[PDB]
């Protein structure tokens, strides 16, 4: 099993045109896979969605994914920002 | 275009690790 | 390392062949030397002083040289041609 791949690759053909919203070199990269999109990094590990718990079919519709990924609540961020100054 | 062999870009491991940024130590004329 | 040898640079006879020098042995900022100027603790910047990388580049190295009651002084002219 090797390390030292190349797994990024560049086409001759300058087509730098309609590409300023990709990634660039500084060219395009053309790499050896896709990307990976992950919705949101921190799990919330309690919540019974997720935890499971051994008591007691039924369907939810949650709003969103922002359930599932600790979000703060707004009066410390505007308690925060009263800090600031 | 499906003709088109690519480039590959090399990263030769001792560039990607510590690489730094000789007169200008004047100590040799 | 970095640091600059003590010794080994006698640029003195170019000085006395400069002809802009007003010394009479031979024949044939706004500041000149930084006496009076810091230089931030780079030696580099030495090097931007003209009379100065006139003796960083013509230099050479030397070698050293090794070695009454009533004084009566009498003065000694001298004068030789010579090439």
């Amino acid at each position: 099993i090797m390390i030292d791949a190349a797994s990024s690759f560049v086409l001759p053909i300058s087509i730098t045109k309609n590409v300023d919203v990709l990634q660039r070199t500084d060219e395009i990269l053309w790499f050896r896979g896709p990307s990976v999109i992950v919705n949101e990094r921190i799990i919330n590990s309690g919540d019974p969605h997720l935890s499971l718990p051994l008591n007691r079919n039924e369907k939810e519709s949650l709003p969103g994914p922002f359930v599932l990924g600790l979000r703060p609540s707004a009066k410390f961020t505007a308690h925060r920002l009263s800090m600031l100054r | 275009f499906e003709t088109m062999v690519a480039n590959p870009i090399k990263v030769s491991r001792l560039q990607s690790n510590g690489v730094l940024t000789i007169h200008y130590s004047l100590a040799n004329f | 390392n970095q640091l600059i040898p003590q010794a080994y640079i006698s640029n003195f006879h170019n000085r006395l062949t400069n002809e802009d020098d007003g010394i009479p042995i031979f024949t044939m900022g706004n500041a000149v030397l930084p006496d009076l100027q810091d230089q931030h603790h780079n030696p580099f910047n030495i090097l931007r002083y003209p009379k100065i990388r006139d003796t960083f580049i013509n230099g050479k190295v030397v070698s050293p040289y090794r070695l009454s009651g009533e004084a009566i002084m009498i003065p000694i002219t001298l004068d030789i041609e010579h090439m």
